[PDB]
């Protein structure tokens, strides 16, 4: 949604990611991978579930109220008795589907916004050692094994330590 | 030489369709129902203690409708008035009707205290045809038809003191003969009158004595009034004839109870929710069951679904 | 050597005002207006059907006041009472007159049945200056003047079964003389009474007969009351003297059917939505035009104008 | 607004833009120009549509009710005629002021977004040929005629065909 | 060699917590209260005009309840009822009570002006014991009790014209004696009868003589009725016994007046909202005082603290 | 919130910094420094007054009613009174308890755009001279004196200075 990485920028999901809702894919001199970030994960299931029990916290115990429905005709009284009830549910159900509007909006753009929070701690990390190819990819310009992947996905890795290697292979 | 590292996230094959602001349908990985739209069918027993009126309105069984004697005395959370509700003793109206009901289910009890009115010079417990216990002619339980005794009917003022610490709650009537052979033959006077009154209050009831068509063998009927005694007061009765007299007083109580008109059978289960339809979880925020509910309920809404985004957007391919 | 490439968005010299939950004035580059402020000043007759009341109420043209004899078994969506509007009749009142208003103007006909009501003993048609149709004395055309024949009035005990399959309005009345010696000349009895009946209810009208202040002729009055009775029920009116007896019933039916007081003329269009300042279009969800509106209408609320933004900030300069 | 963009660090608008609400102005050995983008003008133009449609819903066909207007005193239920009514219309009054407040800086917001997104597209797809200026411009360090700007613009900018001579031209 | 700049954001080591759509408990560097939960416990006289009723219920000072002879012709925009309260005159009923006192707390004035009645045939200022002024018998002050003089009642037919540009309020009343000798030493009459009219209504009134409970010496009672007489209609009293007739009108307004059951004291201060606790602040958009309110007050919501962040999250280490 | 500046990449807050919300920390051949910015503190103050005006501008004034204490029992009526009280009262509680989760959400995604506002217009600032290190913070790779940092937080650094410097310390 607002931040244009999901259905943005990031083409679309990977429906072979069961342990995660966000996280990483590799292609490196040892094969490709596959590993979820339990962080971002985390943190959008996190506010989801705040906002679930903000909504089952409902005080409506209601016990002896009014008649809402009537068999005789009587006029003026009745006519206050059903415009009263009908008023107090067009209300509540303008709040409903408010409600659902707002927190649909909010949810889909929260989700953009963690892996957009990926993505920018990611790219902060590689420093010089990585370009950003735009399709959410990093191209890393150095050899970078298993070891090496691991270290950016678990925020170890040390730029410093490729960064000679890196910009040789970057400026030609 | 280098490597490639993507930023991704999951999918699902099966998403679902949800609202947003800016969209009618767009597809999240998922979602959940916000409105409660089922129910199992049984008005669960628990945790309210409920009360059947089976064969009878709550009017009926405060009178005493002989059909209703088992609702004597009894105290409920949660009146359920059946349609297959009838009367079956003498042929009556309320004015005022919806009221009365309505502020003895909210007191939520039919205890009922035995006074002994001081009833000298006419003849007490009046039956008819209209109203049989068994076999036998008999009158609502609660209700004292007094008529005259030896040719007279005396003028009577009878009082009655409110000195507990609680309210009492009087129910009456007034007579309404068919003919005036009948009003002469019953009260011995061309025309009735009845006056109970309190330090507040006078609600005064002539008869009139005139035709309504055939209820239950009866063109006859009476009017049901009430009247309630604050700590303190009295209660006074003055009557030329035509009385249909208290036996004693209902205790009036706040708290909780209420009354519902449902067909649904009575189940041995546990809902906080009540509706006609009967009982239903109340899990979710809404629901689209019914306008009618007691008990600790999500909010009645238009809509029969309301789907929450639980997910972030879909994007298979 | 290079280039320059600049990202950019567009701007308009005229931006619009509009307000935010951080802002109470932002130029936006376009906005719509979402309160509808403004009426066309007639109320079209499509596609509701419409029956503009003239000179007419809608209680006088049920009872029939002979310059509301063209309202005679018409219907409508929308029954729209004007100022200008009088009775031209007997002078009458009608407790709870609100009530009868609303539920014949929800019910949407005026369609009158006639039915022969058993009146030996009594003469019927009885008429009065003050309700003239044309030059000749008359009465209302839906009801029936009872009084005395061959001096007499005797005991009316008059019954009429529902046993169609829909539900009958009966309107009928009691007449207050001035004087007592209006009251003999008419009824022939010191004192009338009027009880109309059904198996439910029981409505007794005691005539008082005393002075009220000149009305188009007369310091006479009448008294209007109406019953309804439910098919498998049956109407029984017992009177000794005074009674303004029903010719027939109208029948209720349900529906979407209203009343309006409206001075806006009734023009040849098409408009969902009705308001006493005539018809307005639907096309915006909210309206400051009038709290009263029929129809497929928007919601009214106090302000007048509400910008909604359709377009980005508006950055001229 | 949220962004940073509109209103933010681009310094204005473009008043002569009336094909596009966003779009590329461009200098080089060429002259200047200005093209609309029609993917972002569309994205923020669908969302404003959709909350358009969103309401033009409404469903407020009432037809029998209550009387609102009395000639006459008649005091309790009157008054309680005039409180429901009077109660009424200050929440759906309020439901109207707090759904513009919300719609609208929301609608900020998102037109902020599409420019951010126009941006962050653009600045991903240049790789190490320019460099942001902090005023919504890339300076481009190399030669860029028509067909090269129009390869911006279109999405088929091939950065590695320019890669050399920019990066000549950036590190001195 | 080089240089490092690092971008920041304050905190606090006191944050507050406050709510999100998110978050039930999350900190923040500031808040501010949107509920008012607290009130001075003082009812400011400004800037609204407040009357203290003191010993004194709006309806005995429109009477004239000898206690309240102090509240004659005083206005106010809020009427303040204390608990205190209490009748000291002849016992009464009011049908329809709340609503009398609804429509003069509405009005906001006790203005009677004076008008001579043709009270020809009977004797005026009828007083009691139950009422005294001072040592003396005497009787509510807007109310003329009319008994027969030399030994008769006659037929009264009195009218009064509203020729002037506004509405007149009548208080008129209907004496119900204990005993049938009180009936005919009073009225001369066995039965009485009140039917006071306009051009559109006329309530008759019956009066009926019984036993009522002793109340400041008398088992007697009376019933308070009005009416209300608009700009060209007329008044007309005709009456038989027992009428209580007024002695005048008083002015109806229409304005910003009610009126509020409160024991709070009057203190001298300013403040737009006035609550039963007493005056609060309106700097709030929201409060939990009071569901009664009169003025500029805060929305009464159920929630006793609601917490508006003012500021970025706190986070402190 | 939504933007991973605070309480997200920047660890903690400045509770030493109290003449601003946002602000500058700074280590050179000088020493080291804190400095608040203002625009940034104003932008977000701004928008939180402005809320705060929106919210004082309630227009309810309210005179005679209807009664909503009750001393007897009546039934129907008193029943419709107390129903419509209740009523009206769940809705306007309702209408509370979600402007402040709306608010509130807003209010603190609003400071962390600021915050990020702020760090994006210095990073495009710097251009090639120093490198964001995923905390918050910049490596400058030249000489950057007090008067330096000073043209940073003032706006005035001019990057062509030294940008020879940084590139060869940037680039072995
Ligand atoms: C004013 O006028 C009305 C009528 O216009 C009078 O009211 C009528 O009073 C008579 C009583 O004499 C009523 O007649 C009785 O009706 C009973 C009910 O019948 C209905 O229900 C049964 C089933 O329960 C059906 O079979 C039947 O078709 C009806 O649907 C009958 O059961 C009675 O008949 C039995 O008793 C009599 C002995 O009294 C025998 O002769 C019969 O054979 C049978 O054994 C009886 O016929 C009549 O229903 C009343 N009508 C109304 C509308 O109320 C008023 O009395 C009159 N007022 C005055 C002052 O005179
Ligand atoms: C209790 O007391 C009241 C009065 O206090 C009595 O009611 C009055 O009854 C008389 C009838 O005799 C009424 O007098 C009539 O008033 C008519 C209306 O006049 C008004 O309207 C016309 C225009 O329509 C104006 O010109 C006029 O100024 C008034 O504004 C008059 O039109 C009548 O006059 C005509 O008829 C009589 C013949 O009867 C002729 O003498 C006249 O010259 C003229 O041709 C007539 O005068 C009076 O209005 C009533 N007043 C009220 C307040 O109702 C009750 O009758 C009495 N009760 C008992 C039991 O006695
Ligand atoms: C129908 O029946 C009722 C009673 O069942 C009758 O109403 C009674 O009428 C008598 C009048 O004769 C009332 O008796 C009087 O009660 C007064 C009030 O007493 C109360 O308050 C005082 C303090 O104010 C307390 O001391 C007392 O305990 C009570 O709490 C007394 O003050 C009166 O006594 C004084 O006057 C009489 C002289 O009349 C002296 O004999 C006494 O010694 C003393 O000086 C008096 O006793 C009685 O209260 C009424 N009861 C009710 C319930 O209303 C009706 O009259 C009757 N109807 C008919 C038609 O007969
Ligand atoms: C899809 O619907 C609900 C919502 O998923 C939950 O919310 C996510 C943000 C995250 O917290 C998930 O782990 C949750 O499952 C799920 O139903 C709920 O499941 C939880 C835990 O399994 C359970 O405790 C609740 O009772 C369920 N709530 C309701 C209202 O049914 C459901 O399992 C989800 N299914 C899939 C396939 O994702
Ligand atoms: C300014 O007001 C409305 C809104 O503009 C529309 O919304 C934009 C997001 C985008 O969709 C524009 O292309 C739209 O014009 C315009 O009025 C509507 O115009 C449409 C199409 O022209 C028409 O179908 C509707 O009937 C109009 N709706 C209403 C409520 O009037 C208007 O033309 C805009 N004017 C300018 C100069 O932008
Ligand atoms: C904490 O609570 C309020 C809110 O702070 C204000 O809002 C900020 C966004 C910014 O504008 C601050 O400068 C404000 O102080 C403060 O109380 C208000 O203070 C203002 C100005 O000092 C005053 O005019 C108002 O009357 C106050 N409003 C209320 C409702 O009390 C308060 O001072 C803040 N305290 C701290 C330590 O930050
Ligand atoms: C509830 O009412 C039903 C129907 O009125 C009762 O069933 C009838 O009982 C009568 C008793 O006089 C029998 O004569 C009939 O055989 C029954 N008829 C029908 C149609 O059921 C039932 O007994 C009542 N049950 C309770 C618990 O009160
Ligand atoms: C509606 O009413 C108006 C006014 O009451 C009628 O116009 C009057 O008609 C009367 C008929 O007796 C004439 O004597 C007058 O000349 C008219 N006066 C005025 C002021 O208009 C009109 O005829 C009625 N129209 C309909 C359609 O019923
Ligand atoms: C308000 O009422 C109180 C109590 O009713 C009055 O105080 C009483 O005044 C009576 C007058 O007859 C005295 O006999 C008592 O001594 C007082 N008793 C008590 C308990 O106070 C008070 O005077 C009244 N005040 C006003 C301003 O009307
Ligand atoms: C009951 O009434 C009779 C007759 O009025 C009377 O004699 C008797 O004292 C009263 N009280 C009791 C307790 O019987
Ligand atoms: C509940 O019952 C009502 C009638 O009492 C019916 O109109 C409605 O459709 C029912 N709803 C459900 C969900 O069973
Ligand atoms: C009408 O009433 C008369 C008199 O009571 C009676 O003779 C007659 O049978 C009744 N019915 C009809 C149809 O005339
Ligand atoms: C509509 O008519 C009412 C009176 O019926 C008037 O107060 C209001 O100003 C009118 N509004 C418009 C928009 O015409
Ligand atoms: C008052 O009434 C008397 C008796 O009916 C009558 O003589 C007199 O004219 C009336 N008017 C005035 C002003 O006295
Ligand atoms: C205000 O007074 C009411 C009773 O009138 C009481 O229930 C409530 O607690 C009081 N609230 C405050 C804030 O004083």
């Amino acid at each position: 949604g607002i931040f244009g990485a999901i259905a943005g920028f990031i083409e679309n999901g990977w429906e072979g990611m069961v342990d995660g809702w966000y996280g990483f894919r590799h292609q490196n001199s040892e094969g490709t991978g596959q590993a979820a970030d339990l962080k971002s994960t985390q943190a959008a299931i996190d506010q989801i579930n705040g906002k679930l029990n903000r909504l089952i916290e409902k005080t409506n115990e209601k016990f002896h109220q009014i008649e809402k429905e009537f068999s005789e005709v009587e006029g003026r009284i009745q006519d206050l008795e059903k415009y009263v009830e009908d008023t107090k549910i067009d209300l509540w159900s303008y709040n409903a589907e408010l409600l659902v509007a707002l927190e649909n909006q909010h949810t889909i753009d929260l989700t953009d916004s963690e892996m957009n929070k990926l993505f920018e701690k990611t790219r902060k990390q590689l420093r010089e050692n990585a370009e950003d190819m735009g399709n959410g990819c990093f191209k890393i310009y150095h050899k970078c094994d298993n070891a090496c992947i691991g270290s950016i996905r678990n925020g170890t890795y040390d730029h410093d330590v490729y960064r000679d290697e890196a910009l040789n292979n970057r400026f030609q | 030489p280098g490597a490639t590292l993507c930023l991704g996230h999951h999918a699902v094959p099966n998403g679902t369709l949800v609202k947003t602001i800016t969209n009618d349908q767009i597809e999240v990985t998922n979602a959940t129902e916000l409105v409660q739209s089922s129910s199992t069918g049984r008005i669960c027993d628990s945790p309210h203690r409920i009360l059947d009126g089976k064969n009878c309105t709550l009017i009926d069984a405060l009178l005493g409708d002989p059909h209703c004697d088992g609702f004597q005395n009894k105290e409920w959370d949660l009146f359920v008035e059946r349609s297959k509700a009838y009367s079956n003793c003498y042929p009556y109206d309320v004015p005022d009707y919806a009221s009365l009901r309505s502020l003895v289910a909210s007191s939520g009890t039919l205890e009922f205290i035995n006074e002994d009115f001081n009833w000298t010079g006419v003849a007490q417990s009046g039956e008819s045809y209209a109203c049989k216990r068994g076999s036998v002619k008999s009158f609502f339980s609660r209700l004292n038809w007094l008529h005259e005794s030896e040719y007279k009917y005396p003028a009577l003022n009878v009082t009655m003191p409110n000195n507990g610490k609680f309210d009492k709650l009087y129910i009456w009537g007034v007579h309404h003969p068919s003919t005036d052979r009948e009003q002469t033959n019953l009260y011995v006077r061309a025309s009735g009158r009845v006056t109970v009154s309190t330090k507040r209050s006078q609600q005064t009831v002539i008869p009139n004595i005139g035709s309504r068509p055939w209820v239950r063998g009866l063109s006859s009927r009476i009017s049901i009034y009430w009247t309630i005694v604050k700590p303190g007061d009295i209660l006074l009765i003055n009557s030329t004839g035509n009385l249909i007299a208290p036996r004693g007083y209902f205790k009036i109580r706040t708290g909780k109870s209420s009354i519902m008109r449902s067909d649904a059978p009575i189940g041995t289960c546990s809902s906080e929710c009540i509706t006609p339809n009967g009982s239903i979880p109340n899990d979710k925020p809404f629901q689209n069951v019914n306008r009618i509910t007691y008990g600790a309920c999500p909010r009645y809404v238009k809509q029969n679904t309301l789907k929450l985004a639980t997910g972030m957007r879909n994007v298979p391919e």
